[PDB]
């Protein structure tokens, strides 16, 4: 999964 | 509200303790209580709110994905019938997840967003609105899926418009908004080219402004820039 | 009971799904529902019950320790007064922990232990009784602390007596009982020499019986033997 | 902390 903040 | 009798300052203090103890459900309940006092949140308090709900919903999302994968395998050809239990339990977790998202969206709508006049706060809250609609979109399959996706898009877009007008290209909130909206494009909106273009443009415009920053600000901005680069590497 | 309308087999199936999803609170609730159906548990089902509650109470114990350490530091000389919040929140976590322990002890008393006639099941349940009294002892400070400690001791002792008569010295349940009772001696009963003697004797008697075992049984027994050795290394 | 099972 891609990075989120 | 359950926390109606506790002082605002005590709720904030206990949220910080809950964080230290990795008690994120408690942390979220304390921060919900703090929001419901009706006063605006500080910068630190916004972070606490975010951290609490991110951890709660993050655990739910991970569980949902595990269960969804099991359910998908059960519906493959030659898979033995095991009855309604997988679907039922996936549905249970899904409903709990949706409830958390609805709680967060409710706090934003009553009344965090409307009282937020400074760019940093308004962008922070609109980003969160986009994020929690995004989480709802991840599990949506019915006749409201398109509307949920559009609700996420609309919140992110309003946040983007404010951020570009009012914040420097290295601002952490602006960067994190772009990171997440880029992920929305890739994972939710079936727009990988838009995702890639946004991440690249964001990265490059931040790079060009780093020279203005102190050591401490530089650290913050470059951390998020590396997340943009990580996603770009994943996608290209 | 909340799970009264769900089939026993469905509760077991969902406990296994909850385990895969790392949803241990759900797992515990499913297994409580299964126990409350009134039938004896299988070997596999005993493991599920153990795993669920161990993970739930383990998280509570970790949180309690964090909060207790903060509270201890607040009561040091020259530490600034921060009000009742640390104590209150430690008390909240403590009460929740005690509630989980009371739930487990209640399942054992109604009616798992009394219906358990085979050595493996009876020892398993009495070990669990000792464990959950041990967790209550960890947080006890009042006029019942001695009685709680003695309740743990008594359960462990009955389990030990059965295990020595009825099970080989390599049996995993027997080994795990000895491991935990040894920890009780060291950490709860202020008897480190008894702790060390028990761990050593257990280890040595298991070593001498390994030659009787298949590869698979050998793996199980040697894993727990290494935990005994680890504790011995910590204590000597 | 010591090991338990
Ligand atoms: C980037 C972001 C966007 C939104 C939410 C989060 Cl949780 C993060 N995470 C984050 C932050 C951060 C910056 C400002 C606030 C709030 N302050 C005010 O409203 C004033 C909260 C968090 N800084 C960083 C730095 C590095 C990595 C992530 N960061
Ligand atoms: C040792 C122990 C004692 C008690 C509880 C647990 Cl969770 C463990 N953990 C464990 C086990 C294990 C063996 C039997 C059962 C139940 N079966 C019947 O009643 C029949 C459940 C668990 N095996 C191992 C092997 C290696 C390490 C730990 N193990
Ligand atoms: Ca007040
Ligand atoms: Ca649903
Ligand atoms: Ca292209
Ligand atoms: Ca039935
Ligand atoms: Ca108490
Ligand atoms: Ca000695
Ligand atoms: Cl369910
Ligand atoms: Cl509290």
């Amino acid at each position: 999964f891609p990075a989120t903040v | 509200g359950a926390m109606g009798s506790m002082e605002r300052a005590s709720l904030i203090q206990k949220a910080k303790l809950a964080e230290q103890a990795e008690r994120y459900e408690d942390m979220a309940a304390f921060m919900k209580g703090a929001v419901e006092k009706g006063e605006e949140l500080s910068c630190e308090e916004r972070n606490l709110l975010s951290v609490a709900y991110k951890n709660v919903v993050g655990g739910q999302r991970a569980a949902w994905r595990v269960l969804s994968s099991i359910e998908q395998k059960s519906n493959e050809e030659g898979s033995e019938e095991k009855g309604p239990e997988v679907r039922e339990y996936r549905e249970k977790v899904e409903t709990e997840l949706q409830g958390v998202c609805d709680t967060v969206l409710g706090l934003l709508d009553s009344h965090l967003i409307k009282e937020a006049g400074d760019a940093e706060s308004r962008v922070f809250y609109l980003k969160m609105k986009g994020d929690y609609y995004r989480y709802l979109a991840e599990v949506a399959t019915g006749d409201d899926k398109k509307r949920i996706i559009d609700s996420a898009r609309s919140a992110y877009q309003e946040a983007m418009d404010i951020s570009k007008k009012e914040m420097p290209p290295t601002n952490p909130i602006r960067l994190g908004l772009a990171l997440n909206f880029s992920v929305f494009h890739y994972e939710i909106a079936n727009s990988p080219e838009e995702a890639i273009s946004l991440a690249k443009t964001t990265f490059d415009e931040a790079m060009a402004d780093l020279h203005t920053l102190s050591e401490d600000s530089y650290k913050d901005s470059t951390l998020i820039m590396q997340l943009l680069r990580d996603n770009l590497t994943l996608w290209t």
